[PDB]
């Protein structure tokens, strides 16, 4: 995970927790509109009952688009005035009721007068676990958030069943690799350190192609599972890192977005916002993305 | 070595939320606990 690692990189010591399709959904938006460099270095990201995701471009009244942007884009566009700020709020209701009240708000300051188009993506998540962990076993463990650094943690705990599991050696890092299975079909996957203090040579490999090979090696075995129960929110401005990994002619003024636009618009900001809830009973995520168009007046 | 009879996660890991075929849905890393 690309996007992933650069995020994780540069906030050593915090928990970290993001979807990238939405983050790709909403690249792919820009893409649609860019044209040149710009639309070379985006196009390295162009892309069920648990999972639902939902695109949404917002364009200026008064702007001027161009069709073959909006062909791209499809019935998931729509006018309106940035002026008036009941906009930000009937942005934030739509997001907020798609998420099940978990994203909210996405849009944080009064849009600005001098923005020209949103392109916002939502995704939500929720499924029990093919087993529920039950509550009974519960309990307050010590997690180390450093070797010698003991913090207080609602552990749960499945005894005896089998799962999918791999003990990986690897150049970077030993670890444990387990499945832990939904109803439906998708998973959660854990990697875990055979070193208490080893997740950020791993993080640092983290891979499409390492993680794949991860799991196909993975075979049923008993093992008794403890993890923590967990909430989690994040939210992220993405520029900084998305630059770092080579979209440079991507925000800022250096945008060219003349496949989108008539005027000479910029792309000066992208939030990405999550929250996941990790229970004995099921697992409920979501997240939402905006990069947010202006410079035209 | 590594375990394989206990998952015993009381230390950061790293947790991929993912469609079965392969899609990943969500990524993050499990540092330190939040709130109480």
């Amino acid at each position: 995970m690309d996007i992933f690692r650069e995020i994780a990189s540069s906030m050593k010591g915090e928990n970290v927790f993001i979807s990238p399709p939405s983050i790709s959904s909403v690249l792919t938006i820009l893409y649609y509109g860019a044209n040149g460099s710009t639309a070379e270095q985006l196009s390295k990201y162009v892309e069920d009952i648990s999972f639902k995701s939902m695109n949404k471009v917002y364009g200026r009244y008064s702007a001027v688009f161009k069709d073959s942007f909006l062909r791209k884009i499809g019935d998931n566009f729509q006018t309106v005035d940035f002026t008036d700020c009941r906009t930000v709020d009937a942005i934030n209701k739509c997001v907020d009721i798609f998420t099940e009240g978990k994203i909210n708000p996405l849009l944080d300051e009064p849009l600005s007068p001098d923005t020209c188009l949103l392109a916002i993506s939502a995704v939500y998540f929720k499924a029990k676990w093919l087993m529920p962990f039950e509550k009974e076993f519960t309990s307050d463990y010590p997690f180390y958030v450093s070797p010698t650094e003991m913090v207080d943690v609602s552990m749960m705990s499945m005894y005896g069943e089998a799962f999918n599991h791999a003990s990986v050696k690897e150049s970077f890092g030993n670890f444990s690799i387990i499945e832990l299975p939904y109803v439906g079909d998708t998973s959660m996957v854990v990697i875990l350190p055979d070193n208490i203090d080893g997740l950020e040579s791993i993080e640092q490999n983290l891979t499409d192609t390492n993680f794949k090979k991860w799991c196909d090696s993975m075979d049923a075995m008993f093992i008794d599972v403890h993890i923590p129960k967990f909430k989690v929110t994040g939210s992220y401005n993405l520029v900084d890192a998305l630059v770092k990994l080579g979209l440079t002619e991507v925000f800022g003024s250096t945008g060219d977005y003349s496949n989108m636009c008539n005027s000479d618009v910029s792309v000066d900001a992208m939030i990405h916002k999550t929250y996941i809830d990790v229970n004995e009973e099921y697992t409920e995520a979501a997240a939402a993305t905006c990069a947010l168009v202006a410079d035209c007046a | 070595s590594t375990v394989t009879n206990e998952f015993c996660a009381d230390h950061p890991f790293i947790y991929v939320i993912r469609h079965v075929d392969g899609k990943i849905l969500f990524v993050g890393r499990y540092c330190s606990p939040t709130t109480n």
